[PDB]
């Protein structure tokens, strides 16, 4: 049914993206 | 404090003349180069869009189940005795209804007689406007059952034992499916599993339960769903002045003087539920007719 | 004075202590002095342009009658929780120019707050922040088949607790839940637009005068904070239930990239004008927009 | 603070105009007087 | 800031009226647009900006009572000092042979 959107995906997408970014300007923030 | 209409430099407001023609050009320019800009970025937004199907439909997955009294609260309060008490409520009927006498499917070109049974959906083609503007299934007043606004209660509806019908949201491509045969909390008020999408009334309240005896339902071809002939709804541009299938439920014996719930409840496979959203195929009433 | 030299009595009422003794001290004193009170102006400038689109759809809101844009809880999430970050990171920014060349400021002619911050924040900048943020409005809303021209006067059954019978102008109908779920995930990107926004007004008021690539972008925790502004943002629509607590539901990718144009736009215009400001010390530039 | 007090207050005492007048007013106008005075109270800890 | 905001509310408040909207309403509205237009994470972050300044003065043992009292010292257009202990070391020292 076209009334149907896998939302869990993207959602657990975007919860992907949001970890990552935190690590990188943490990396950045304690640059070495 | 409050001197700055005027100065030696002939500051108005604390500023020059001259520069403030200066400042109003600019705005002026930039305010309609930012207007520009968006109405333009609108203007692309348009045709992102097609002008027979919404791009997205997820939301709306779960129907709805409206009334035809919208009450302020869902509560229908008044006096039976009274006609002004019922009045207002009564106009909301009249309003609704007006579009749905033969009369009004005056042109045979735009209607469709569906027929006098419930019969197979009738898929009209993919949504394009490839073919024309497509067809509309009638729906005679006659076959609301003695809830009919125009017939046998002509400008009185119901004074006392008042009758209430439920709608479905008209929804673009919804292919009803009714339930199987076994379901262990269908109550089988008809045996009509084929072709029709059963809409059942109960108190759900113990106390309204036992309040109120027995209601009766009044259906097309005298069968308690929603003919799957009907739909799918083809869109208001490429099928104006479609017209909803209609359900009446007119309440029997009745509890007067007394505040009692009734929730009404859309069954079949595609149908969902929200303990957050009371109307979501779903539905509620609180009613008192006070004399 | 000087905390191993001086007298007890003397130190207590003096305003600042040398431990070391170090007179040198006083030149990195004004240096800092002369530094923070600029980083100061880019700062406040930073907080006030989000104003402009924070407050723009509510004004709107009234004068049309249309559904509500953008979210009170969402507004918090700019004044309070993301916008904070970069703007505690703009203090670490160094000096344009050597300051220590410069004459004081003249306290009277001279002032945190000019009057050319505002023309450029609240008349300018933000305005066009608001812009990118009423474009993904619209975007939205249609999308789901809710068309902008059809929007105008929507409000007053629009927020009703009992209407469940709304019509889209494609001519579907919406129960209240649904399209305040709507009205909900509608104000979470313009939350986001914001901070999309709220990236090139950062940048921008980095500098006041040399360009962006000239001052150079080794400001570290202006970095990390536009990293933790995007990743909180992005949490904020995707944790489990976020549209349960704070009633704000996830975002469909496309949405994401709605204004990344509007504010690519606002890093033109600022980076030109620094162009222009660098190019000639005319006034019209500089007393217009030199804050 | 005193400035972000005077909304704080403004925002309390709008809620209560607003509830007398319509029904079952939203919690919004509310929200912000104790977010906005909680502002004050963290930011004077952190100062003294 | 509260004077472009009482206009910005004032004038709402008139066109508020000149549309359908009942007074108890429309003031609803002024205190909402003024109140709204209110900085509120500012005091915060400035506040913290000034704290870190002087810590980095707290480094370099250069230390303020006062918090609001960093900024002064850039911005000033005149000193005196005094020429004993300040100026001088007030040690008696051998200087030329
Ligand atoms: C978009 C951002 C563009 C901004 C930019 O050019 O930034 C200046 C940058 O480069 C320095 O500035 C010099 C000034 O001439 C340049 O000649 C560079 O060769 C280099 O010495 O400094 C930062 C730290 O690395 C930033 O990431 C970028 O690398
Ligand atoms: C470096 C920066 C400025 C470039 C622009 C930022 C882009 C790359 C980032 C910022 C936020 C991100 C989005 C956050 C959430 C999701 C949900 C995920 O399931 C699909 C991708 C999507 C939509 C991401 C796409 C990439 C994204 C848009
Ligand atoms: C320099 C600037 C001003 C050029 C302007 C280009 C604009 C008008 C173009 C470039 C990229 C385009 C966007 C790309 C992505 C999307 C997602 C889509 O689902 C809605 C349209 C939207 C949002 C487009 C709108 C039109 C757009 C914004
Ligand atoms: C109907 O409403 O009216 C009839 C009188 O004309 C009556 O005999 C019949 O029982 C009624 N039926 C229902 C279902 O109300
Ligand atoms: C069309 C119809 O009535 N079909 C029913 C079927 O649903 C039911 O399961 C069965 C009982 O065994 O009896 C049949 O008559
Ligand atoms: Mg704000
Ligand atoms: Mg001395």
């Amino acid at each position: 049914d076209p009334f149907y959107y896998d939302y869990e995906t993207v959602r657990n997408g975007g919860l992907i993206f949001a970890a990552l970014a935190f690590i990188v300007g943490l990396i950045i923030i304690l640059s070495k | 404090k409050k001197f700055i209409w005027n100065s030696e430099k002939k500051e108005f407001l604390g500023r020059t003349g001259g520069s403030w023609f200066k400042i109003l050009l600019f705005y002026v320019i930039f305010y309609g180069c930012l207007a520009g800009i968006f109405i333009g970025t609108i203007q692309v937004m348009l045709l992102t869009i097609s002008e027979f199907k919404p791009t997205y439909q997820d939301r709306v997955a779960p129907p709805g189940l409206t009334q035809i009294p919208q009450s302020q609260k869902t509560e229908i309060s008044f006096r039976p005795n009274d006609p002004q008490s019922y009045e207002s409520y009564v106009v909301s009927i009249v309003r609704f209804l007006e579009k749905y006498k033969d009369l009004a499917q005056k042109d045979d070109m735009i209607f469709e007689d569906c027929g006098n049974v419930p019969s197979e959906l009738k898929e009209r083609g993919e949504y394009n406007n490839e073919r024309g503007e497509r067809k509309v299934c009638r729906f005679r007043l006659e076959w609301l059952g003695n809830c009919s606004g125009l017939n046998d209660e002509t400008y009185g509806y119901k004074d006392g034992k008042p009758c209430v019908i439920i709608k479905l949201n008209r929804v673009l491509g919804f292919k009803p499916k009714p339930p199987k045969n076994e379901s262990l909390e269908t109550y089988p008020v008809m045996k009509y599993n084929p072709y029709v999408l059963p809409v059942h009334c109960t108190g759900k309240r113990d106390e309204d339960k036992e309040k109120v005896g027995t209601m009766e339902y009044f259906g097309l071809g005298g069968y308690p769903g929603f003919p799957l002939q009907y739909y799918p709804y083809y869109g208001k541009l490429l099928q104006p002045k479609y017209l909803q299938p209609l359900m009446a439920v007119q309440f029997t014996n009745l509890t007067m003087d007394t505040e009692i719930r009734i929730e009404c409840k859309a069954y079949g496979e595609n149908i969902g539920y929200s303990e957050k959203d009371r109307f979501q195929g779903r539905f509620d009433v609180k009613i008192e007719v006070k004399s | 004075a000087m905390g191993i030299a001086g007298s007890d009595v003397s130190k207590q009422a003096a305003d600042m202590i040398l431990l070391d003794d170090n007179f040198a001290s006083i030149v990195t004193g004004v240096e800092e002095g002369r530094l923070i009170f600029d980083n100061l102006k880019k700062s406040i400038a930073y907080t006030l342009t989000s104003n402009i689109p924070e407050i723009t759809p509510f004004l709107i809101f009234i004068i049309a009658n249309i559904p509500l844009p953008l979210g009170t809880v969402t507004i918090l999430c700019i004044d309070l929780g993301t916008d904070m970050v970069p703007a505690i990171s703009l203090a670490y920014e160094q000096a344009e120019s050597d300051i220590m060349k410069r004459q004081p400021r003249n306290p009277k002619t001279d002032k945190l707050v000019n009057e050319q911050l505002i023309s450029m924040a609240y008349g300018q900048i933000g305005m066009i922040q608001a812009l990118g943020g009423f474009f993904t409005y619209f975007v939205i809303l249609a999308e789901n088949g809710f068309l902008p021209i059809h929007l105008l006067g929507l409000r007053v059954n629009w927020d009703d607790r009992w209407i469940n019978d709304v019509e889209d102008s494609y001519g579907q109908q919406w129960t209240y839940e649904q399209r305040k779920i709507v009205e909900f995930t509608c104000h979470t990107p313009f939350f986001v637009t914001i901070v999309v926004v709220q990236w090139a007004d950062l940048v921008i008021c980095k500098t006041r005068r040399n360009s962006v690539f000239q001052q150079g972008m080794k400001n570290k925790i202006l970095i990390f904070g536009l990293f933790e502004e995007t990743a909180l943002a992005a949490f904020l629509s995707y944790c489990p239930g976020m549209g349960v607590a704070l009633r704000m539901y996830p975002l469909k990718p496309t949405w994401w990239f709605c204004a990344f144009p509007y504010s690519l736009l606002i890093f033109v215009y600022d980076e030109v004008r620094k162009l222009i400001i660098r190019r000639r010390p005319g006034g019209w530039v500089e007393k217009e927009t030199y804050y | 603070s005193m400035l972000l007090w005077i909304g704080a207050i403004l925002c309390f005492l709008a809620y209560g105009i607003q509830a007398a007048t319509e029904e079952e007013p939203q919690n919004d106008n509310l929200y912000l007087g104790v977010v906005l005075s909680a502002v004050v109270i963290i930011t004077g800890c952190f100062s003294y | 800031i509260t004077g472009v905001a009482v206009f910005l509310g004032v004038s709402f408040f008139i066109l508020s009226l000149i549309l359908e909207y009942t007074w108890l309403e429309a003031v609803i509205f002024l205190i909402g647009i003024i109140v709204a237009n209110v900085p509120e994470g500012l005091l915060a972050t400035v506040t913290v900006c000034l704290t870190l300044t002087a810590k980095r003065m707290a480094r370099k043992n250069c230390l303020v009572k006062n918090l609001e009292a960093v900024e002064t010292l850039g911005s000033t257009s005149t000193i005196c000092s005094d020429k004993t202990g300040t100026l001088t070391q007030n040690r008696m020292t051998v200087a030329h042979m």
